[PDB]
RNA sequence: GACUGUGUGGUGGAGUUGAUGCGAGUGAGAAUGCAGGCAUGAGUAGCGUGUGACGGGUGGGAAUCCCGUCCGCCGAUUAUCCAAGGGUUCCAGGGUCAAGUUUGUCUGCCCUGGGUGAGUCGGGUCCUAAGGCGAGGCCGACAGGCGUAGUCGAUGGGUAAC
RNA sequence: GUCCGAACCCACUUCAGUUGAAAAUGGAGGGGAUGAGUUGUGGAUAGGGGUGAAAGGCCAAUCAAACACCGUGAUAGCUGG
RNA sequence: GUACCCCGGGAGGGGAGUGAAAGAGUUCCUGAAACCGGUCGCAUGCAAGCCGUCAGAGCCUGUGUGGUGAUGGCGUGCCUU
């Protein structure tokens, strides 16, 4: 059947990309928190 | 000849019909065939009927044999080489010999061959 | 259904010991020049032959 | 001061599994099953140590009865006669006589017979 | 400790008796399926055993046969014994490393698959030791 | 009694005994307890729609690899080519621990090396839709909301090869 | 917003499946099939909120108030140890 | 960090070598229990068994103590609640 994950790289980058996170203070704090934890991937 | 009572070869009676025809044709083409015990023992009667028909050489007989077989090289072999070989033989044109088992599935194998020596 | 209890070692071994085979019997080749074991009513693997000592025939070229 | 339990813990397990060293199945292999069975074994053995007295007395009484009935006396009359005669040999030694020294037992039967009320 | 004769496989399987042995370790076959053939082969004459295992339909007959042959070869090299006067004195199968695997079942479930192994040990001796 | 010998071995290979005090992460059989390992069911159920047969080869080993011949099957698709998505799976050679619901000498697996070439094809370098962002600005305790001038944004317009 | 009927969309009945081939399907039929049709690409609405030809339906496989983290080791006159 | 030789396609093993030690051989210190087996002793195919306990022959062993144990009596698990 049709499943929940239908991949689109354009939509993924628009939704979770670095610039989307930088666009708002919540996303900037998410990037700061992922830096604090030490993730090698800060965003999509 | 006689039907086979139990479940047929190949998962369907049509496929067994085809398998037995092909196996008899291959036995006539090569003279001997390694074909597992049950297939050899099941194709012995049909092949013997075909050889008995091929013993007498007429156009109607060749057409009737060509109903089976359907390969005219095999019909030529059967009416030119195998058929004349059994002029004095009243039946028993083939023999089956057990050969061992297959490694992959333990299937008991056998060799069915057409009798190679003249009766006389 | 589903097993109600763990089967005891005695009963498990009672049933499991009956999962067994038999040894293959084997017969000596009637050919004097082969003398190797083969299955009864089966052509010899070593010489490819069949029949009694008097009237041998070749079944496999192996 | 973090302590590891194994060194102290295995002692009672070894003890219990040694006490269960003839049991059938899980009772001789697993500490929990062996512990349950040793609880039952201790209860049984304490009870049977007390019941042994009655069991052996019953056996002695049966043997004394059998040996005194061959002399035409019932066990109750034999015991009453030995009580009246004053011979305080207990049923253990009376049964030992009845098996090993039957002539001494028969003489004791005569002693008991002569000491009956006869009334 | 400071005692002589450190334990060895030969001292436990033979113990100064003439003969030899072989072990095939980590045979990628279950111990029970190997035992189904080892029970047939135990106590038999070694040459009869290898010829019979040449015809045994089971898949475990090919590993065990090799082990027997190796044992025979060892006895032909450290003891001077011939292959035709050897008999399989002892034979056993122990368990090896069992790999864990996952087979996906229905409804998002995964069932466990155990890939078992076996160590096969065969000890051969001269036929004169059968009654001694 | 919890337990224990300063008896006596085996294994082991670097710590630890007794007296008296001091401090505890100090004792487990159970919490549909947590982690690991291993049983029972059991050599049991299943091995995911189906048509294969034979001849020869390779090889330690072949129903399951390669070649050939018969036969069968799909054919508005079991064909061919793209988008999205994947990312080297592609090709050649070597391999058979693991993976492949069996075997495997085989492989979309492993290892080594190689392979993708545009003025014109699809995108950018051109254009805008929805929508987004948005100099100033207006609104809002703060945080922020909206929006002008603009600037992006194809799923469309334009643009030269067979 | 005609009729019969493929592709396509749906899901009425039945059988099977129920540790499935499948965390909703398969076989056989069945409804719509030029329309209030269906579908690709991108986009907008976000949790006491969205959206709803309205079933408390749907909002990433359990929605009469999603999910994640935090208050937090919530509290439980209850069960268990 | 196992030269060399033997069986094997390999894996593995057997000889040998290094090492104080290889049953320290790379799954490598020690190497418990569950669990899986080979061997030996006893018992076991007329028997109703919470699997024990007491009484008790016989056999093996006798390292004059230990293993098993026919047969008789008694005997309805553990925890929580
Ligand atoms: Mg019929
Ligand atoms: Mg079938
Ligand atoms: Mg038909
Ligand atoms: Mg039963
Ligand atoms: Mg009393
Ligand atoms: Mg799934
Ligand atoms: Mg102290
Ligand atoms: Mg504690
Ligand atoms: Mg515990
Ligand atoms: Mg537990
Ligand atoms: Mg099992
Ligand atoms: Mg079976
Ligand atoms: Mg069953
Ligand atoms: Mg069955
Ligand atoms: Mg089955
Ligand atoms: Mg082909
Ligand atoms: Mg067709
Ligand atoms: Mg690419
Ligand atoms: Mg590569
Ligand atoms: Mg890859
Ligand atoms: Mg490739
Ligand atoms: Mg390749
Ligand atoms: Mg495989
Ligand atoms: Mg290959
Ligand atoms: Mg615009
Ligand atoms: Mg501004
Ligand atoms: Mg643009
Ligand atoms: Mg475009
Ligand atoms: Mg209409
Ligand atoms: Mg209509
Ligand atoms: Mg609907
Ligand atoms: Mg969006
Ligand atoms: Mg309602
Ligand atoms: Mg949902
Ligand atoms: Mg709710
Ligand atoms: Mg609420
Ligand atoms: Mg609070
Ligand atoms: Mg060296
Ligand atoms: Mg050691
Ligand atoms: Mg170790
Ligand atoms: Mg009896
Ligand atoms: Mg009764
Ligand atoms: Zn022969």
């Amino acid at each position: 059947m049709k499943r929940t994950f239908q991949p689109s790289n354009r939509r993924r980058a628009r939704n979770h990309g670095f610039r989307s996170r930088m666009s708002t203070r919540a996303g900037r704090s998410i990037l700061a928190a992922r830096r604090r934890k030490g993730r090698v991937n800060l965003s999509a | 000849p006689k039907p086979t009572k139990g479940p047929r070869l190949g998962g369907s009676p049509a496929h067994e019909r085809i398998i037995l025809r092909n196996l008899a044709s291959q036995l006539f083409e090569h003279g001997r065939v390694v074909t597992t015990v049950t297939k050899a023992k099941r194709v012995r009667p049909l092949a013997e009927k075909l050889i008995n028909r091929a013993k007498t050489d007429t156009v109607a007989n060749r057409r009737f044999v060509n109903r089976t077989i359907t390969d005219r090289g095999i019909v030529h072999i059967l009416f030119t080489e195998i058929g004349p070989r059994m002029e004095g033989r009243d039946g028993g044109y083939t023999r089956v010999t057990r050969i061992g088992i297959r490694k992959g599935d333990n299937a008991p194998m056998a060799v069915i061959e057409v009798i190679s020596d003249k009766v006389a | 259904a589903v097993p109600k209890r763990k089967m005891s070692r005695s009963n498990t071994r009672h049933r499991r010991s009956q999962w067994k085979t038999v040894a293959t019997k084997l017969v000596t080749c009637a050919n004097p020049a082969c003398g190797e074991k083969h299955l009864p009513h089966t052509a010899c693997p070593s010489c490819g032959g069949y029949g009694p000592r008097g009237d041998r025939r070749q079944v496999v070229e192996a | 001061a973090r302590v590891k339990r194994s060194v102290n813990a295995k002692k009672k397990r070894r003890e219990v599994l040694d006490q269960a060293s003839g049991y059938r199945g899980q009772r001789s292999r697993l500490y929990r099953k062996a512990k349950e069975q040793t609880l039952h074994s201790a209860t049984y053995s304490f009870r049977d140590r007390r019941a042994k007295k009655g069991d052996f007395r019953s056996l002695w009484i049966q043997r004394i009865n059998a040996a005194s009935r061959a002399q035409g006396m019932t066990y109750n009359r034999f015991i009453n006669g030995l009580k009246n005669a004053g011979v305080e040999v207990d049923r253990k030694m009376l049964a030992e006589l009845a098996v090993s020294d039957i002539n001494a037992f028969n003489s004791l039967v005569e002693v008991a017979k002569a000491s009956q009320p006869q009334n | 400790m400071s005692k002589t004769e450190r334990p060895s496989r030969r001292a436990a399987l033979l113990g100064d008796r003439p003969g030899s042995y072989a072990i095939a370790r980590h045979v990628r076959m279950s111990a029970s399926k190997c035992r189904r053939v080892i029970n047939l082969v135990r106590g038999m004459d070694a040459v009869d055993a290898v010829t019979m295992l040449k015809f045994q339909p089971q898949a475990a007959a090919e590993p065990i046969r090799k082990v027997i042959a190796s044992a025979m070869a060892n006895a032909e090299q450290t003891e001077g014994l011939r292959a035709d006067d050897l008999y399989i004195s002892q034979a056993f199968v122990d368990e090896g490393i069992t790999m864990r695997r996952i087979r996906p079942r229905a409804k998002g479930s995964a069932s466990r698959i155990l890939k078992r192994s076996a160590h096969i040990t065969v000890v051969v001796e001269p036929k004169e030791a059968r009654q001694a």
